[PDB]
């Protein structure tokens, strides 16, 4: 006879359980990364803002020099 | 013969509380969902090109009637 049957040793394994691998970093790591990014941004902003203030002072004194003729 | 779905008690220690607070303030599982959509973006779509690519059938299929 010929029918639809499983083999002698059966079929392979079949999963039925929830699989969540829990990928990622701990909270301390991401918080430290954020704090370091904030500090780097603050330092770069302080340097560029001081330079921009000096440039603005230079332009203002240029206007001071040009004022009496106008 | 039964299992207690959704009865797990959350932890209390400082490292796990800090992890949960970091997930709250930085939205980790939303990034997980974004990553799953990004994974599904790079797969082969299962769309066949009808009418040039008919779907698979069986010899037992029931359709239009005929007289032999």
């Amino acid at each position: 006879v010929k029918q639809d049957m499983p083999p002698v040793g059966g079929y392979g394994p079949i999963d039925y359980k929830r699989n969540l691998p829990r990928r990622g970093l701990s909270g301390y790591s991401m918080f430290a990364v954020g704090i370091g990014a904030l500090l780097f941004g603050y330092w770069s902003m302080m340097r560029w803002n001081r330079e921009r203030r000096r440039l603005q002072i230079e332009d203002f004194e240029a206007r001071i020099a040009l004022m009496p003729l106008l | 013969t039964y299992k207690y779905v959704n009865l797990r008690e959350p932890s209390m220690d400082m490292k796990s509380v800090t992890d949960r607070a970091a997930q709250t303030l930085l939205w980790t599982e939303l990034i997980r969902g974004l990553g799953m959509t990004l994974s599904y973006l790079f797969r082969e779509p299962a769309t066949i090109n009808y009418p040039f690519e008919k779907g698979p059938l069986s010899p037992r299929f029931r359709g239009e009637h005929a007289l032999r």
